[PDB]
């Protein structure tokens, strides 16, 4: 069989931008090739076949490109080329936007969680653009360090941004030892860092 | 409505059989002119084509699997399956059923896909805990709130807001493995500060594996 090779193999380009992907044989089987489209928690979605309005496909050397006109929100997802039972590798666009600061909510740990021994704090940094972004966790003013988790959302399909989870996890009698918990959040949208605390009182 | 349903366990142990069906509705398999095949993706990676049935039952396999791919096809019950032997955690990936157009121009129909992890670790289902909303979590006249699903096994769970009236403004984290082999996840959501007191918000959180379905309401 084939090889099919893709490039660019990831891009981030900005709203309206116009953007141009490539497929590559490893041999010349056939004429047709086709694209999928898959956006994030989803199947792959056929695009456009050669064989059959942003999106359209043509040919450059022996390469098949597809063209998106003005790429959109929504276009962020991985695209992969296809002939017969062949795929590429798959390229991922991102989209590029302008900065936007988190907004940055505290939760402390529920009383049901508590009555189990163990005590999950959660910091959210709602969507913020770039995905860069400092979490510090201090508690009694002394930085914290080891058990601390982050999630990140992919990129939202309609302003671009991403959100973010830091969870400190402790037992409920290293939760119980101190008073004050606070995350700090530095990010490129902000002039300084932001604080949100509370006390386990 | 062309439909591709796959059906079958989500945890396989290590060195055990994998097997998954794939309902056809919408069109028929009897007679067609289509490969009838499985395609599957590893986290964090492509596509990669498993094999591949016609309707007489002749197949057609990645010489990547070493002969360890079935593939089958029950005409009569409108079905087709893959058996997949001696699975390691190489193995863990989603399992789409799909199907092509014979001929150089076929493009691929895809079912919805289904997590296969091959681990030796038992099934757990998640507790379900609060992310109240308070003055700790508003900003502006904008409210945060939440639900965290801690210490599950294996993926995944699915997490809804109000029976799916609230979506605009959700954030579902991917989840995390933590250090004691379990998974665990929150869900966000962002709503107007004055809807508090007046509107119930429930996260209703469902982990198939172990039978788990959880509607946790979430007050101030």
């Amino acid at each position: 069989d084939i090889q099919l090779t893709q490039s660019p193999s990831f891009l981030s380009a900005s709203v309206g931008d116009r953007v141009t992907i490539t497929c590559r044989a490893s041999q010349d089987i056939s004429s047709y090739v086709a694209w999928y489209q898959q956006k994030p928690g989803n199947a792959p979605k056929l695009l456009i076949s050669s064989a059959s309005s942003r999106f359209s496909g043509s040919r450059s050397g022996t390469d098949f490109t597809l063209t998106i006109s003005s790429l959109q929100p929504e276009d962020f997802a991985t695209y992969y080329c296809q002939q017969l039972n062949n795929f590429g590798p798959g390229t991922t666009v991102d989209i590029k936007r302008t900065v936007a600061a988190p907004s940055v909510f505290i939760f402390p740990p529920s009383d049901e969680q508590l009555k189990s021994g163990t005590a999950s704090v959660v910091c959210l940094l709602n969507n913020f653009y770039p995905r860069e972004a400092k979490v510090q966790w201090k508690v009694d003013n002394a930085l914290q360090s080891g058990n601390s988790q982050e999630s990140v959302t992919e990129q939202d399909s309609k302003d671009s941004t991403y959100s973010l989870s830091s969870t400190l996890t402790l037992s409920k009698a290293d939760y119980e030892k101190h008073k004050v918990y606070a995350c700090e959040v530095t990010h490129q949208g902000l002039s300084s860092p932001v604080t949100k605390s509370f006390n386990r009182g | 409505q062309l439909q591709l349903q796959e059906s079958g366990p989500g945890l396989v142990k290590p060195s055990e059989t994998l097997s998954l069906t794939c309902s056809v509705s919408g069109d028929a398999i009897s007679g067609s002119n289509y490969y009838w095949g499985w395609i599957r993706q590893p986290p964090g990676k492509g596509l990669q084509w498993i094999g591949s049935i016609y309707h007489t039952g002749s197949t057609f396999y990645n010489p990547s699997f070493s002969s360890r791919v079935t593939l089958s096809v029950d005409t009569s019950k409108n079905q087709f399956s893959l058996k997949l032997i001696s699975v390691n955690a190489a193995d863990t990936a989603v399992y789409y059923c799909a199907r092509r157009i014979r001929g150089y121009s076929g493009t691929y129909d895809w079912g919805q896909g289904t997590l296969v992890t091959v681990s030796s670790a038992s099934t757990k289902g998640p507790s379900v805990f609060p992310l109240a909303p308070s003055s700790k979590s508003t900003s502006g006249g904008t409210a945060a709130l939440g639900c965290l699903v801690k210490d599950y096994f294996p993926e995944p769970v699915t997490v809804s807001w109000n029976s799916g009236a609230l979506t605009s403004g959700v954030h579902t984290f991917p989840a995390v493995l933590q250090s004691s082999g379990l998974y665990s996840l929150s869900s966000v959501v962002t709503v107007p500060s004055s809807s508090l007191g007046t509107q119930t918000y429930i996260c209703n959180v469902n982990h198939k594996p172990s039978n788990t379905k959880v509607d946790k309401k979430v007050e101030p």
